[PDB]
């Protein structure tokens, strides 16, 4: 657990910023958080951000693939990476003693790769495999289809890329993306730890002694305004007979940008509809027997998407949609707005205070916060804003974003 | 851990650790075996549960996270919540323990869900491995009673066990839930029943659950529903026994993996084309253990794969010093659920420092002993699918 804390940031003279937030315990999650992802790609390079992520973890100069495997098994250094539409990270969660080895492996691979035509080509099949796997989670499929028809712009690309695109990725492209996106000025070193801010700063200094400062700062290729998104609501239906007597359905609306006064309101609204689990469904859902429901709302640069999805039998499909539309409606009703605000607010508090005793979770928010925000936002000061959120705020969100808007919709059916 | 014995004889096990999320629950020696058939216990406790939380709307509105694990010999319930929801959390748990039978409408809805368990993602490959081990490796044939009904057979509410729960409940929770749980335990019967339950003895039976798997499972078009599962089971040791750290080490020596690196990965998944995965587990019971190796391959390839597991067994004799230690390394990692699971069994928790010590504190000596005594048994052989189990069996002589 943390304590409504605030991070300490020092910049090394080579321009790497070390950001640490104080934690309790013998746990430490640490790594590189990079503003690189599919939002920043075009038709010609789609998937390169994810592709590069993979290559990075396939060894460089000082730590090739074999030396990495030994470190996994024998040395207790286990390396995780992920590429979203908006960010990339490479991290390890460790025992406080492995600090020096870990900062070195992580800096070496992220900031000092050796991107060969051989590593690139070998890796291709391992990525196409990931693509086919993920194509069999229809939740992932529908999530992607919804983005694709909502956004003619880059947010509609799948993170991995189209099959076509995963095919045509050159070494020059992978190289280029590292050159333009993996520099000191487009990233943070993040540690969630009990060790003082200086033990991490000294250790990173050691790990990145090979890295020379940046000469100049050409406008960052990750800058939101180079990748303006346009939401346009669309409807599109697909077949997948293999599914049988099942259909999957997604409903989407444009969402506020991260910095919008209506961001929180939107998060409260999404949350009050929320998810259906075994024992738990929203009070706004009239038909509690609906098979499954998921709700997400994510910011993407100037834009964002709020999405509601589930599967049902062909027979119950149309019903599911009316259920969801009804539930959304009910929130705006004067008889229910106040209760919808409180329950939604509780949810958001619940969600966050649930990832405060995992240091992987703390690091991921700290990374994203620093990479994505005008300036940093703390749990406690977030909680103030959540509690200050009123009935008028919810209404104002409903006005710009829900009331009289066409929805994006995707159906994937067995008929 | 903080262990009390209440004024009325009820035990209370409290979890140590930093505040933020509240945990309460109950663990008791009633499992799937204490009802005449598969899913009887599972659907019964479920029914009681859903009723005890009043509605799903109540669970949601209070942001309460309930979890119900029904095993062969025992079960536990855990609620998780933020402190502002204490009242409802406790009251709901109190209702779960009050011994009243649930309404039949509730029970019917709950069996519907149970029949649909594979389709909804509730009956994954893990839950299948268990079943296979449990319907194959026990002398008592009532260990075959699982949590998930076959499309054919019936499910029946079992009232007896609901009256029985309060009579053998240990309460569990986070340390900040002391006074709330002491009050709760107080309202229960003095004094807990004690029953001698020992795990049933090993028997190398050869069985099939030759049943069709649903194409869609949760939200995935399953990549494995057309493949078969082979479960090979041998005896190990109870949760408590001094051998358990070496046995855990031994499981990781074997290891496993898929595609979409240890012995089962390199020898068994690499060795068999169209074998999705293989894994080894050391599974514990009230007084025993089942060491099991699980292979998900095409039905025609199981006998091949069985031979490759025998090669795997033989390779453990001459294991290099590196991996006798790398498997010590692979035993490093829902924190409350492990607290409850360990608490019932009497073992040290997987997260605790004492346990991670025990791992280093066993060498080749105690590993070899463990390998020796386990594989000197003919294996139990179960198949999810048509493959003839005796064919796989002949592989081991
Ligand atoms: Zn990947």
């Amino acid at each position: 657990i943390s304590r409504y804390a605030v991070p300490q940031i020092s910049k090394l003279s080579n321009g790497v910023r070390v950001a640490t937030i104080p934690v309790i315990g013998e746990a430490t999650t640490l790594g590189y958080w990079i503003k690189s992802g599919s939002m920043y790609e075009n038709a010609s390079n789609s998937g390169v951000s994810h592709y590069l992520q993979h290559v990075i973890f396939r060894g460089n100069e000082k730590y090739p693939q074999r030396k990495l495997e030994q470190l996994a098994e024998y040395e207790g250094i286990n390396l995780m990476a992920s590429t979203s539409r908006v960010t990339t990270n490479f991290n390890a969660t460790i025992s406080n003693d492995k600090l020096d080895v870990a900062t070195d492996v992580l800096s070496q691979l992220v900031l000092n790769p050796r991107i060969k035509k051989s590593i690139v080509d070998n890796e291709r099949d391992t990525i196409l495999a990931e693509e086919y796997e993920v194509s069999q989670d229809i939740n992932e499929v529908i999530w992607d289809k919804l983005h694709e028809i909502s956004f003619k712009t880059s947010i509609g690309f799948p993170i991995l890329g189209s099959h076509q695109s995963i095919q045509k990725i050159t070494t020059e492209m992978v190289q280029s993306q590292h050159s333009n996106f993996f520099n000191q000025d487009n990233l943070y070193f993040v540690a969630v730890t009990s060790l003082p801010h200086d033990v991490i700063l000294k250790s990173v200094e050691k790990a990145t002694q090979f890295l020379k400062p940046l000469a100049s700062h050409p406008k960052l290729a990750s800058d939101n305004d180079l990748h303006v998104q346009k939401f346009e609501p669309n409807q599109k239906q697909y077949l997948l007979p293999q599914l049988g007597d099942n259909a999957f359905v997604a409903i989407g609306f444009e969402a506020p940008s991260l910095d919008s006064p209506l961001y929180i309101p939107s998060q409260i609204v999404k949350s009050v509809i929320g998810s259906k689990e075994k024992y738990s469904v929203s009070p706004l859902i009239e038909n509690t027997n609906i098979r499954t429901l998921n709700s997400y709302s994510f910011p993407y640069g100037n834009s964002g998407l709020t999405a509601f999805f589930g599967n049902e039998s062909i027979n119950n499909l149309n019903g599911w949609v009316n259920t969801i539309f009804q539930s959304i409606g009910t929130i705006f009703s004067n008889e229910n707005i106040e209760g919808s605000l409180n329950v939604g607010r509780l949810c958001v508090k619940s969600q966050l205070a649930r990832g405060l005793s995992s240091t992987r979770t703390i690091a991921d928010e700290l990374g994203n916060n620093l990479l994505l925000r005008n300036e940093y936002m703390s749990l406690g000061k977030w909680d103030e804003l959540l509690n200050a959120t009123n009935i008028n705020n919810i209404k104002e969100y409903f006005d710009k974003y829900i009331l009289e808007k066409n929805a994006s919709m995707v159906i994937i059916s067995g008929k | 851990c903080v262990s009390s014995v209440l004024p009325n004889g009820i035990h209370l096990k409290l979890m140590k650790g930093p505040r933020g999320v509240c945990s309460i629950g109950a663990v008791f020696p009633i499992g799937s075996i204490n009802s005449p058939k598969t899913a009887d216990t599972q659907v019964t406790l479920s029914s009681k549960l859903v009723e005890s939380l009043i509605s799903p709307k109540h669970v949601f509105m209070h942001q309460v996270y309930p979890f119900l694990q029904v095993n062969r010999e025992y079960s536990y319930l855990t609620l998780q919540f933020l402190p502002e929801s204490t009242t409802y959390a406790i009251e709901s748990l109190k209702r779960f323990l009050d011994g009243a039978a649930p309404a039949n409408t509730t029970f019917d809805q709950q069996k519907q869900l149970n029949y649909a368990a594979e389709q909804l993602g509730e009956y994954n490959l893990l839950e299948k491995y268990k079943d296979l081990v449990c319907m194959s490796s026990f002398s008592n044939k009532s260990y075959a009673h699982g949590n998930y009904a076959l499309q054919g057979e019936k499910i029946d509410l079992n009232p007896q066990i609901l009256k029985e729960i309060p009579k053998c409940t240990t309460l569990v929770g986070s340390i900040d839930m002391y006074e709330e749980l002491v009050k709760l335990g107080g309202s229960l019967s003095p004094f807990p029943k004690v029953k001698l339950h020992i795990t049933s003895n090993f028997e190398p039976n050869h069985v099939n659950k030759n049943v069709k798997q649903s194409s869609l499972q949760g939200s995935k078009i399953s990549m494995t529903s057309s493949l078969s599962i082979m479960s090979l089971s041998w005896p190990s040791c109870g949760a408590k026994s001094v051998e358990a750290p070496a046995y855990a080490v031994l499981s990781k020596i074997f290891g496993g993996g898929s595609e979409f690196s240890s012995l089962l990965y390199t020898k068994v998944v690499g060795g068999v084309a169209r074998c999705h995965q293989a894994y080894a587990y050391n599974n514990f019971f009230t007084t025993g253990g089942r060491f099991n190796i699980n292979v998900v391959a095409e039905d025609r390839n199981l006998v091949k794969a069985a031979q490759l597991v025998r090669e795997c067994i033989h390779s453990v004799e001459t294991i290099e010093d590196k991996n006798l230690d790398a498997a010590r390394g692979l035993v490093i990692t829902k924190r409350f659920n492990e607290f409850v699971r360990s608490s019932y069994l009497g073992c040290k928790p997987i997260y605790s420092s004492q346990y991670k010590k025990s791992i280093k504190e066993v060498t080749r000596k105690a590993v070899e002993k463990a390998l020796k005594q386990t594989f000197s048994y003919k294996p139990a052989v179960a198949v999810y699918g048509p493959a003839v189990p005796n064919e796989i069996a002949k592989v081991f002589e």
